[PDB]
């Protein structure tokens, strides 16, 4: 059940983003992804997630973005995989970006997020490792 | 004929050979080395408690029996004959070997939380001792299930120690106490000796209060032989030498009574209170102990759970058995919502006999 | 010492309380906020951490009837 509304939805809201922008598909993504966090479903939870990143980037987001990511990161009990998935596309994200401040701005929103969790440990190295080398 | 009728008293020919051989053999008396002296005089001393200087037969490897190690000496000269491994008595093999059922954590109803702290203090340590390391904590070693009489004490100890793979230490406390002088405390020793032996290991003693109840100051001598037990007891937990990946778990109804040094947080880490079942809980309770009873009707086990209040695991285990005992003695090969009404209300009643049972520590 | 805390955590507002507690229970205390930590797959110790470990452990609170005072 899950896994087939979560699908049907992450199109139909990724055209509704498309064309238009509208971020009402935020919120639509963020109520399935709370039903998904209480039916404790993992993939569809990580699926959401990346969606939201992924929108968010496409979109010429440079608040909305890191926003959205703080507060799926602090939501009440997501899913430590879930949120390893997300951070992970944030950093594949965060690789190929230009404009120093916002780079810089992503990246220190990526390291508070993840400061002191072992399951994105080794993301926060290479961030961490990233930041240094600029 | 005679083939068979040969290689059969062959046979007996060899078992009758070997029984000979065994009977030209005598016992040895079991030591421990005290100190090498001259390479061919050792301070032994015989478990009995007589202390000699013996030889040693020759191949021995000196090296392989130094002060405190187990050596079988001669019985008529004393001579070490050979050295041994550290004893294990007959009680903390029983101990050990102790067949806890098969019970699954399935068959434990609104001990959730209680269940997940008891895995946190025994299993993750064991399996993954490196993140507490990381964390810079080491884990905690004590367990109190502490609660009211057949909230779940023992069966949450069974399931764990039929879940877990680690050596596992089975006792009720009053079963360690012995009327000869020392005995029980060198009987803990050995318990501790034996999970020190096999690192990783757990020793649940149920109903701890019978061995550690608080101290008297005006006790009699059985009671500051108990206290020395306890004593013994609250060393090996944590006295001088450390205890590493062994854990302990002792389970109590009443925590009221233990000594403040037993219930003291560096021997009992964790005090987690295995209370009467909520409403879920009850409803877990005799769902879990009515899924066998053939039922050909409707139950509201809701209603059920409602004028079962106040009652334990056990007092719905035997609401259940009470609607079967309707049954049967109604002639029926099942039960019904009727039945069960009626036994929910006969224990009921039989609760009015209680008396306190909110217990607590401190 | 031995522990990673994060900054927050502020020791001393659990320092100024008015418990009869021990080294054995402010260590008991520390491990079980590190406990939590592990729990919630943590390496690094929050005042949340330290805040529920305290309370599940010092839970002496019982009792002191107000109209003896
Ligand atoms: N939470 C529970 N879930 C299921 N059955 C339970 C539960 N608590 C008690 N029981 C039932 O109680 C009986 C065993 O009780 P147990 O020996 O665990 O009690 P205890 O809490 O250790 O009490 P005691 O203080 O009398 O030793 C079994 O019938 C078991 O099914
Ligand atoms: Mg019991």
């Amino acid at each position: 059940d899950y896994s087939a509304t979560v699908d049907q939805r992450l199109p139909e809201c990724a055209k509704l983003a498309k064309e238009g922008r509208l971020q009402e598909v935020i919120e639509t993504l963020l109520s399935l992804e709370k039903q998904t966090r209480t039916a404790s479903d993992m993939v569809s939870t990580s699926r959401i997630l990346v969606a939201v990143v992924k929108m968010c980037y496409e979109a010429k987001e440079w608040d909305l973005l890191n926003e959205n990511i703080m507060l799926l990161s602090k939501r009440r009990s997501q899913l430590k995989q879930a949120v390893a998935k997300m951070v992970q596309q944030c950093c594949t994200y965060v690789e190929e970006i230009t404009d120093l401040p916002i780079k810089l701005r992503l990246i220190d929103t990526l390291r508070m997020v993840t400061e002191g969790k072992i399951y994105v440990e080794i993301e926060r190295a290479r961030l961490t490792k990233t930041l240094a080398t600029i | 004929e005679l083939r068979e009728q040969l290689k059969e008293l062959t046979k007996q020919y060899e078992k009758s050979e070997n029984d000979l051989k065994a009977l030209q053999s005598v016992g040895q008396i079991v030591g421990e080395v005290l100190k090498q002296l001259t390479e061919e005089k050792f301070i032994v001393k015989a478990t009995n408690g007589p202390r000699y200087v013996v030889g040693c037969r020759r191949q021995l490897d000196k090296s392989k029996l130094k002060p405190g190690t187990r050596v079988a000496l001669d019985m008529t000269t004393l001579t070490i004959m050979r050295y041994l491994p550290r004893e294990v008595d007959p009680l903390v093999y029983n101990m050990s070997h102790e067949d806890p059922g098969n019970v699954s954590y399935s068959e434990i109803g609104g001990l959730s939380e209680q269940i997940r702290e008891l895995r946190e203090v025994i299993e993750l340590p064991l399996t993954n001792p490196e993140l507490f390391q990381r964390v810079g904590i080491i884990p905690p070693k004590g367990c109190l299930l502490y609660g009211p009489p057949g909230t779940g004490k023992t069966l949450l100890a069974r399931a764990v120690a039929s879940q877990l793979d680690c050596n596992f230490l089975k006792v009720v406390s009053s079963s360690i106490v012995d009327k000869y002088i020392g005995e029980s405390a060198r009987l803990i020793r050995e318990m501790f000796n034996y999970a020190r032996d096999h690192q990783p290991c757990i020793i649940f003693m149920d109903e701890i209060d019978a061995i550690g109840g608080r101290r008297f100051s005006e006790g009699t001598s059985a009671d500051r032989e108990i206290q020395r037990t306890l004593m013994e007891l609250l060393n090996q937990m944590d006295g001088f030498d450390t205890l590493h990946r062994v854990k302990m778990i002792m389970a109590t109804n009443r925590p009221d009574t233990l000594d403040p040094a037993l219930l003291r947080p560096g021997r009992l880490d964790r005090k987690i209170h295995i209370d009467l079942p909520n409403e879920q809980a009850r409803l877990d309770i005799l769902k879990i102990h009515a899924g066998p009873i053939t039922k050909h009707g409707e139950i509201d086990y809701e209603a059920i759970v409602k004028l079962s209040d106040g009652f334990n695991g056990a007092d719905l285990r035997n609401v259940c058995t009470e609607a079967g005992m309707f049954a049967i003695r109604a002639d029926h090969d099942f039960v019904v919502q009727e039945d069960f009404m009626k036994a929910v209300r006969k224990v009921a009643d039989s609760k009015k006999l209680e008396s306190k049972l909110d217990y607590k520590p401190v | 010492s031995k522990m990673n805390l994060s900054e927050e955590v502020d020791l001393e507002d659990y320092v100024a309380r008015p418990d009869k507690i021990s080294g054995a229970d402010i260590n008991s205390i520390c491990q079980e906020s590190g406990m939590l930590a592990v729990r919630e797959n943590r390496y690094i110790v929050l005042a949340k951490d330290f805040e529920k470990a305290y309370k599940t452990v010092i839970k002496k609170d019982e009792q002191e009837h107000e109209f003896y005072k």
